[PDB]
């Protein structure tokens, strides 16, 4: 009911709202448990593809029913023919030590048979049984892109519209549409999550069908088998003529099976089945970290490069200098001309998306006159810390005018601390850490619009200092991950001073 | 694809893309990898032959139908039949 | 060093020194009482008082209950010498107790220097005692001596329970207030203390034993000594000073009665209810009355009443008070000195700080109100001791405070009568006809704590002057274990005060007790009409009578508070259903069962919301729970909690009233430059105070009026648990109650077995309860609060920036030439924010302390950890379990945790578990955890055959960790003889095994309602059901021994065990995993500490099939991966790659700064290669074009200025954990890079490349870099 | 602080310590019967601290 979209604020409040709830939407996972453990379900599930969605709740539903319940045929599983079980009649008069000796060839023989007839029971499992989930995984995905699908064309009209008749400035409808892009981008990445949690979701289930439903009819024919391999065997070891009564009891007992002999399930090798080369590479393109700084001395020459496996260019002054940090090469700013540049299209950010900065800094403090360490700013937009009084000021603004300045006391003593930022754009939330503590917790409700260059600019005006494992993320940093960070860091088997 | 990957016409509908040498790709791969490799869609994609496996009908009560929906085969060959209950697993190894 | 250094008898006569019958001022005449001097200044009468004021003389209880929560009346106790003698001791032991603490120390010298100070004096010339601080000690003679003293400890009055400090005052001066102290007589008694209630320490203590705690004594002494000492010291807080609540509204308290004085005491949280403005005023008022006394005594030219001497006089109130004293001898009160010594009789003495040194369970605030009072007795040391108090070291009494649970403890604790009566003061409660009248009763201190506004005072209103001088208060630093240590390696204990002959007094000492202010008894039974049940409603149906007749539980409010049959319940209708039916005696066990497992399910139920900032996790059946907020469903509660945030849970909504703040006003100086400047910096100083200031006074008002709010609501949560539990116990002994006795008899039914179970998870309830309100608690302050701080100070800011500008414009002229620079400082400072802290303001909240509690609650869920310490091998676990180490046992010399048991009778170990931790149990939770190295299986008699290694069995029920070919097993049997067995299977056909001889990581975990598990390396292994199992009775001992194996050359390494009164999770599980990996030392293939000097064959864990060749020696050789490894093999036993085919590397000591031949991570070392038995050294000469350096192994004399020096790193490795790197480094320090293969034709050569350094850590599984170092062992054994 | 190898740079965990001062001529660390620390001498009888 609401009067119709103008300014171009209007619109970002509307976009940053229709992007969260859409990330709510389809993220959503509730932790059950199972017959098998816990498992991170797919909340939508049933509503998406019409399964186990008679109830008022799919997830109440399939905690009741189990993994099983998920899929239309049942019961795929042929009991095996196997090769019936006869002990030559040759070895009825052997001596001990030929006797012995021949049954444990057997009793090998055997074990290893068992071990065949659990693959064949795995081979059914993965062709009958995960060949169904698998299905579901695909329609499911399917699903998330139809949704996004949805989505994004219903923000592209939107945009479209303002484009087409608004009193919108030009070159404000200009940002709008960089932002915007930006925006699905995100919108994307949030899918990628929605599209891994139906994975793990629906794989671990099919792994909970093979204990729960397959394993079970295996091990019942496996005591089936043994119970009649003993027979056969203790029948045997009777009838045999060159042997004694003592030596009969203790040969049954040597070749005796039970069930132990045939328990091969590894819940851990189950999940192992996929974790394939292509999964990992997937984890190591798609992971957090835009930017990861390192540095060192080669002969003759100072490396500095980024591991982040993303797009990143880095230029830099070619006189740059290098000292050992905390944990690594620092690289070292004299503050006068030298200067490092950073440059990835995810660092100019936007409206949606969220990241994380963090680095170690030791500054050799003097001046009190606010100067430009490092940030990303264009046409007055973005970020930027600053070192300011005795400490830092972190800095954001919108294209509305929108701030948010902070003072960071008293990191200038010229001792290392470790800077982490962490900005939320599904919570609304900054975070501002110095070290171990938390220094800031605020809402960032009210910025909108922080569009800025790709390049983030490591300045250090008129502070000489030193930056270490400066890293950006795509994703917020939690209180538990800093304070990992922090300490895991920290102990490399170095003594420190003051 | 890591996964029944030669049964994957049944899973999926594919969506083509065109590939240019070498603007697109090259002795290093994609341009940007195989993630954000930016590549123009086919307008071959609407050429595509569709033909379903089998088809879901969906009525309603009055025996009417509210819609037709399309289920697609792997390509693969089928049966006959059933391998399970007559392969004797070998207790010989040789 | 103890404190009294006698050891009196009640019945020991009379010396007429330490033990006398003294006469103490009194109003009329007074009747001698037999008194023991236990420290100079320090005396106690064993002896109910009735002689302090002989207004009340009268033992038995009064004609109206006094309005505290708790009372005892009893007229005979402490009539008998038997019962003086056991005062004197119990009240002696109990300074001693405080004595041997660090904070105690200081308080008790603090006190016997405090004396009372001489004020008697009407003429300032002379310094005279005041008689009121003495008494008269009568001699065998008959003769009195006049004697002065600082503390008497007496019995106390008609209320047994009731601690106070009382003391003589004077015509005039007020003694307590005026800094010249006055002599402390506290009632006391240490033959009986307080129960509580504490969910508050679950987070760390899972295992919280259930039902009321005890006080410790010790603690309850302290408190009243802290005020003594106040007292003494004439800084004592005005009575009339007091905490006024609001009581006119149906959910507030009739009354509540507390004192500034007892705030400053307690300390903690309860402390900081007393704003800045008002600490101050008091801070303030004290050091005058400490400068008044300098100038009392720099008056004073003579002394009377003492053959001692003015100097000596004037020196001990020199030492009480510290003052300084000049050349003259004139006296002065250095504001340095008094704020240091303020602080510590104010802020270190406190009851909060005395609990951190005791470690005993403590209500954290006054308002965890006593629900109990119990007879104990302290003398015996089988009961209480000076250092552990009641929980008592190397015993279960040292576990979960259960020293102090008056249930588990019960010898010590005996449950005496409340004389405080059933709803003696209440509110009356009623619902309005939803049929009439439905009212209920609550007790007082059910009801909520609703601070006044008049409490807070502040000036923040009140502009200031900032002036060229105008300076800074320093930053007002917290109170912490060491700024304590601060105050005591400074303490001095050197100089008490002498007892000094004095001028015999009167016969009678004529003085009166200090008045009390009377207060008005609060309202009784107010009565209230109300449209809605309220919370107190809720709970209250959730109660019932005990009798015979069977409950069941409703889901209606009303149903359950009209019926003495129903009980309300929050559980969903299916738990109703199911609790309420008939149950066959056949189907019992299993319903009790799966009522367990419901009842533990529907309180562990979490919420988790991503679409809120502060508050992550959500328990949603609060809602129905409590009735917070209305409406139905708990989807209605978790939906408005995200949408209205924490006020929904507030009783009330307080007031924050922060005014427009006082704004600055600059005094100008002309032509002056420098003041100028120095104003416009103090100026500035002063708004990052005024930031402060705010910030304080917000925390101080929500620690009042909000977070009190949710400290009741998570008392009643709990409340609400501890019914239902007891609800659905009666109902099902009612069902059991129901049977045959042939039926019975085939049940084994224990409802306190049953009981344990339902308690612990009421514990894990509150784990989660206790979370989540935290959370909403400081979500309110940062989101409710803070901000309408933040908006006062902006608006402060911007007004302090117009002010600043037009300062500097104005003064451009003195400024010129800085009128830009100063422009900017101003403008910068005044635009950006100072952000709110919370961990700045208050003890709980910082970052570390979330992780602190995490480790905690795995180390006091361990009941034995078993580790190797000094020279033995014991138990680190509270419980202290006995170890008896067999002859054969043998323990690595270079890890003395790493235990080798051989199949022999001698080789083992046995733990003697203390009996409170041996496991007998249907429905309880326990894991092991462990490492252990398994040798290669070589021969045929090891194939079926299963041999314990680690035995709990006892008559066929227990556990025990067993092995066999390929297998590790876990075995599970009940009384009945029924089992379960869980096994971990690997095989030994496989190229290279990540088990075999191997270092492995076993947990295996038991919940008793579901499964048991079993861990390899952190991760899930294999699952059994083990529900059916009935009550499993363990071993009074664990045998680590080989049992049953036939293979002679046998053995096993094991280290690190763990025996654990949960079920690990995932997390846990995995985080022990890590933490006991030892990652900041290299390990070998097989897991053990790499070495120096050690040759070892190596492998590439990028190829593991390949292992390193030499073609040739020297410079113009190289190293290369050949292979293939080829095999070894015992047929049907074993099909391998062969491990020691290659060259061998031997790591030498280059760095190294010690001798213990371990290798950590980042030694700088050496690398030799044995080539056909001959030693070489690893090099390369890195100036070779291409960044793979191509490693040689070269004659070691040779090696001159080639890159040698290897740096060497250990990394993570997923279900091997081996992970070794080497970095190679030239002589400048540079990298040379990783040591790596590379592919040269169709060689694969060793390399040093840099490459490497460029990699983010963990890339793929196959890296190149990491290496693995094979030494021969024994348990491996092929033929070199 | 000073350690028995001469090629040794940074200061470890667990590393072996000798503590020196300069006072007039280099004064070397020892711990008396009570356990109290004191400067003397001889480089020698100056205890190796972890
Ligand atoms: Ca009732
Ligand atoms: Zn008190």
């Amino acid at each position: 009911d609401n009067s119709p979209i103008d300014t171009d604020k209007k619109y970002y409040l509307w976009l940053r709202e229709i992007f969260r709830n859409y990330s709510f939407d389809i993220t959503a996972t509730q932790e059950i448990n199972t017959n098998c453990g816990i498992n991170k379900v797919v909340t939508w599930f049933g509503k998406a593809l019409n399964i186990l969605n008679t109830s008022d709740s799919f997830v109440e539903e399939f905690q009741n029913l189990g993994a099983i319940s998920l899929i239309n045929k049942k019961e795929n599983l042929s009991m095996p023919i196997i090769e019936s079980y006869e002990i030559p009649n040759d070895m009825l008069g052997l001596p001990l030590n030929d006797l012995n000796e021949k049954l444990f060839n057997i009793y090998s023989k055997n074990t290893a048979y068992f071990k065949k007839i659990y693959y064949n029971f795995l081979d059914q499992w993965w062709t009958q049984y995960y060949s169904q989930y698998f299905d579901l995984i695909c329609m499911a995905k399917r699903s998330v892109l139809a949704q996004e699908t949805l989505i994004k064309r219903i923000i592209q009209k939107k945009l479209s519209y303002l484009i087409g008749n608004s009193n919108i400035s030009s070159d404000n409808l200009a940002l709008m549409n960089l932002t915007t892009t930006n925006t699905l981008r995100d919108i994307s990445n949030e899918s990628q999550i929605a599209m891994n949690n139906v994975d793990s979701f629906l794989n671990n289930a099919a792994i909970c069908v093979f204990e729960s439903n397959i394993y079970p009819k295996f091990i019942s024919f496996m005591e089936q088998c043994i119970n009649n391999i003993n027979i056969k065997t203790k029948e045997f070891i009777q009838k045999c003529t060159n042997i004694n009564e003592d030596e009969k009891l203790q040969l049954i007992n040597q070749n005796v099976f039970n069930s132990l002999d045939f328990e091969f399930l590894n819940i851990q090798n189950m999940k192992s089945l996929f974790s394939s080369e292509t999964a990992l590479l997937i984890k190591e393109e798609t992971w957090p970290y835009e930017l990861v700084l390192y540095a060192f001395k080669e002969p003759g020459n100072n490396v500095i490069g980024d591991a982040s496996g993303k797009n990143t260019s880095i230029e830099y002054s070619k006189d740059i200098g290098l000292v050992y940090g905390i944990n690594s090469d620092a690289l070292y700013l004299n503050g006068s001309n030298q200067s490092i540049s950073f440059s990835n299209d995810f660092f100019e950010n936007g409206l949606t998306n969220s990241f994380s900065i963090y680095f170690w800094l030791r500054n050799l403090g003097k001046d009190t006159i606010k100067s430009k360490l490092i940030g990303s700013k264009e046409d007055n937009c973005g970020w930027e810390i600053y070192f300011q009084d005795t400490g830092l000021v972190f800095n954001m603004i919108d294209s509305n005018g929108n701030e948010k300045n902070i003072y960071l006391s008293d990191v200038s003593n010229n001792s290392w601390h470790y800077i982490t930022i962490s900005v939320d754009r599904l919570k609304e939330q900054l975070l501002i850490f110095i070290d171990d503590n938390l220094v800031a917790n605020e809402s960032i409700k009210e910025i909108l619009n922080i569009y800025s260059s790709n390049i983030i600019s490591l300045l250090s005006e008129n502070n000489p200092s030193y930056i270490e494992g400066l890293t950006i993320l795509n994703k917020p940093t939690t209180s538990q991950e800093v304070l990992s960070n922090y300490f895991e860091v920290l102990n490399n088997s170095y003594i420190r001073d003051s | 694809p890591d996964r029944f990957n030669n049964a994957l016409k049944h899973f999926y509908r594919k969506q083509y893309y065109k590939i240019d040498y070498p603007e697109n790709y090259s002795i290093n791969g994609f341009v940007n990898g195989q993630i954000n490799a930016q590549l123009s869609l086919s307008d071959r994609n609407q050429d595509i032959i569709n033909k379903p496996e089998e088809i879901i009908n969906l009525l309603n009560g009055n025996n009417v139908s509210l819609m037709r929906s399309n289920i697609y085969g792997d390509g693969l060959k089928s049966t006959v039949d059933d391998f399970y209950s007559n392969y004797k697993i070998p207790y010989n190894r040789a | 060093m103890p404190f009294v250094n006698k050891q009196f008898n009640y019945k020991d006569p009379v010396n007429g020194v330490d033990i006398a019958y003294i006469k103490i001022p009194n109003a009329g005449q007074m009747q001698p009482v037999k008194a023991f001097k236990i420290h100079n200044k320090i005396w106690v009468i064993p002896e109910r008082d009735t002689f302090t004021n002989p207004e009340e003389g009268d033992l038995n209880p009064p004609p109206e209950a006094k309005q505290v929560p708790v009372s005892y009346y009893d007229s005979t106790y402490l009539s008998t010498d038997n019962e003086k003698d056991n005062y004197l001791k119990g009240v002696t032991k109990l300074f001693e107790r405080i004595y041997s603490t660090d904070l105690g120390r200081m308080l008790l010298t603090s006190i016997v220097r405090g004396i009372p100070f001489w004020g008697g004096s009407t003429i300032d010339t002379e310094l005279k005692v005041i008689d009121t601080n003495c008494i008269n000690v009568i001699q065998p003679d008959g003769s009195y001596r006049s004697e002065e003293l600082n503390l008497v400890i007496i019995g106390p009055s008609a209320d047994i329970i009731q601690f106070e400090c009382k003391s003589f005052g004077h015509e005039v001066l007020n003694l307590t207030r005026n800094g010249y102290g006055s002599t402390q007589y506290i009632r006391f008694s240490p033959d009986f203390t307080f129960g509580f209630e504490e969910s508050l320490e679950v987070d760390t203590n899972p295992l919280l034993g259930a039902g009321k705690f005890a006080t410790d004594p010790a603690v309850t002494l302290a408190h009243q000594l802290i005020h003594a000492g106040h007292r003494l010291y004439g800084i004592a807080i005005n009575p009339n000073r007091v905490f006024k609540v609001n009581t006119n509204a149906y959910y507030e308290m009739s009354g509540l009665e507390v004192s500034f004085e007892e705030l400053r005491t307690f300390g903690g949280h309860d402390a900081k209810f007393i704003d800045s403005l008002q600490e101050n005023e008091f801070r303030l008022y004290y050091y005058n009355k400490f400068k008044d006394i300098a100038s009392t005594l720099n008056k004073a030219k003579s002394i009377v009443g003492t053959t001692a001497s003015l100097q000596y006089m004037k020196n001990v109130f020199k030492e009480k008070y510290l003052l300084s004293e000049d050349t003259s001898g004139k006296f002065s009160v250095d504001k340095l000195k008094f704020d240091k010594l303020y602080k510590m009789l104010t802020e270190i003495y406190t009851e909060d700080n005395f609990v951190k040194f005791f470690k005993v369970l403590n209500a954290k605030t006054f308002l965890n109100f006593d629900k109990a009072v119990f007879k104990i007795n302290i003398v015996p040391k089988v009961n209480y001791t000076i250092y552990d108090g009641f929980n008592l070291r190397n015993t279960n009494l040292a576990a979960n405070f259960n020293g102090q649970n008056t249930e588990i403890n019960n010898m010590n604790f005996t449950k005496l009568k409340n004389f405080t009566g059933l709803f003696e003061f209440y509110k009356l409660l009623c619902v309005r006809g939803i049929l009439n009248d439905l009212c209920i009763k609550v007790n007082n201190w059910d009801l909520f704590f609703s601070p006044s506004e008049d409490n807070f005072t502040n000036d923040l209103n009140k502009g200031e002057e900032i002036t060229s001088d105008t300076n800074i208060e320093a930053a007002e630093e917290n109170i912490s274990l060491d700024l304590i240590q601060q105050y005591y390696l400074t303490f001095n204990f050197d100089n008490e005060p002498e007892n000094i002959s004095i001028e015999n007094l009167s016969s009678d000492i004529i003085g009166q007790l200090e008045l009390m202010p009377n207060i008005e008894r609060f309202p009784n039974g107010k009565k209230y009409e109300l449209d809605k049940y309220t919370m107190f409603h809720y709970l209250r149906a959730q109660e019932f009578e005990h009798g015979k007749s069977r409950i069941a539980l409703t889901n209606s409010v009303n149903e359950a508070l009209l019926n003495p049959s129903r009980v309300y319940t929050f559980f969903s209708s299916d738990y109703v259903k199911k609790v309420n039916k008939a149950t066959e005696a056949a189907m019992f066990l299993g319903w009790v069962e799966q009522l367990v497992y419901d009842f533990t399910d529907e309180t562990s139920e979490v919420s988790t919301t991503d679409k809120i900032a502060d508050i992550t996790i959500i328990i949603p059946y609060i809602g129905p729970a409590l009735n917070i907020g209305n409406m139905l469903y708990k989807d209605d509660f978790v939906g408005a909690l995200i949408f209205s945030g924490a006020v929904i849970l507030l009783e009330f909504i307080p007031e924050i009233a922060i005014p427009v703040l006082g704004t600055f006003a600059l005094v100008s100086y002309i032509a002056n430059k420098v003041l100028t400047v120095q104003t416009i910096d103090n100026a500035l100083s002063k708004r990052n105070e005024k930031w402060d200031e705010v910030y304080k006074y917000i925390v101080t008002n929500w620690l009042a009026k909000v977070n009190t709010q949710i400290d009741l609501i998570r008392k009643k949560m709990k409340e609400a648990l501890e019914n239902q539990a007891e609800a659905t116990k009666a109902i099902i002994n009612y069902q059991y109650n129901q049977y045959t006795e042939e039926e019975k008899n085939n049940i084994n039914f224990n409802i306190d077995d049953l009981s344990s179970k339902l308690n612990e998870s009421i514990n894990k309830a509150m784990i989660n309860i206790n979370k989540f309100l935290n959370q909403c608690s400081v979500s309110y302050l940062m989101n409710s609060m803070i901000p309408y701080g933040v908006k006062r100070l902006e608006d402060f800011d911007a007004s302090l920036k117009d002010a600043l500008l037009k300062y500097i414009y104005d003064n451009r002229g003195t400024l010129i030439g800085q009128v830009d620079r100063l422009k900017d400082k101003v403008n910068n400072t005044l635009s950006t924010d100072i952000p709110f802290q919370l961990s700045k303001y208050v003890d709980n909240q910082r970052l570390l302390s979330t992780f602190t509690e995490y480790i905690k609650n795995i180390i006091n869920t361990s009941i034995l950890n078993l580790r190797y310490e000094s020279n033995h091998l014991i138990d680190l676990s509270r419980y202290a379990s006995k170890i008896n180490i067999g002859s054969k046992v043998n323990f690595d010399p270079i890890d003395k945790n790493q235990i080798q048991l051989f199949n022999l009778e001698s080789s083992k170990i046995e733990v003697i578990l203390k009996n409170a931790i041996v496991y007998n149990s249907m429905y309880e939770n326990f894991s092991t955890s462990f490492w252990i190295r398994i040798p290669k299986y070589f021969n045929s008699i090891s194939l079926n055959n299963e041999y314990t290694i680690i035995n709990c069995m006892e008559n066929n029920s227990g556990w025990k960790v067993s092995l066999n070919y390929g297998e590790i097993i876990w075995t599970l049997q009940d009384t009945q003889e029924i089992k379960q067995r869980v096994v971990f299977k690997y095989s030994q056909m496989i190229n290279i095994s990540d088990y075999i001889n191997r270092w492995i990581f076993v947990t295996i975990t038991n919940n008793r309602l579901n499964n048991s598990k079993i861990y390899i390396n952190g991760r899930l292994i294999d699952q059994k059901p083990i529900s059916n199992l009935g009550n499993i009775h363990a071993s009074n001992n664990i045998m680590f021994k080989l049992d049953g194996c036939r293979d002679t050359h046998r053995y096993i390494w094991i280290k690190y065990f763990n025996l654990f009164d949960k079920e690990l999770n995932e997390k846990e599980i995995k985080d022990l995993y890590d933490n006991q990996s030892n990652s900041g030392i290299l390990k070998d293939f097989w897991g053990d500490y790499l070495q120096y000097d050690k040759p070892y064959y190596m492998l590439n864990l990028y190829d593991p099939n390949k292992y390193v060749d030499v073609n040739n020696v020297g410079i113009r050789g190289y190293m290369y991966l050949k292979g293939p490894r080829g095999s070894v093999m015992t047929t049907n036993i074993y099909l391998n790659s062969s491990l020691y085919r290659g060259a061998k590397f031997i790591i030498k000591k280059y760095a190294s700064g010690n001798k213990d031949n371990i290798v950590r991570n980042n030694d700088r070392v050496y690398i030799n290669v044995v080539v056909k038995n001959k030693e070489y050294r690893l090099a390369t000469n890195a100036s070779q074009a291409g960044v793979e350096k191509i490693l040689s192994a070269l004659e070691i004399p040779d090696v001159g200025n080639l890159s040698q020096v290897v740096v060497m790193k250990s990394k993570n490795d997923q279900g091997i954990t081996n992970k070794c790197k080497m970095n190679l480094q030239d002589n400048n320090g540079n990298d040379i890079g990783f040591i790596g293969f590379h592919q040269f034709n169709n060689i694969a050569k060793l390399v040093a490349s840099n490459w490497y350094n460029r990699q983010i850590e963990r890339s793929s599984r196959t890296l190149g870099c990491s290496w693995e170092f094979i030494p021969v062992d024994d348990g491996w054994g092929e033929r070199p | 602080l000073l350690s028995i190898n001469p090629n040794k740079q940074y200061v470890q965990k667990l590393d072996e310590v000798i503590i020196s001062v300069l006072d007039n001529m280099e004064k070397y660390i020892d711990i008396s019967e009570d356990n109290r620390l004191q400067l003397i001498d001889n480089k020698n009888n100056a205890k190796k601290m972890i």
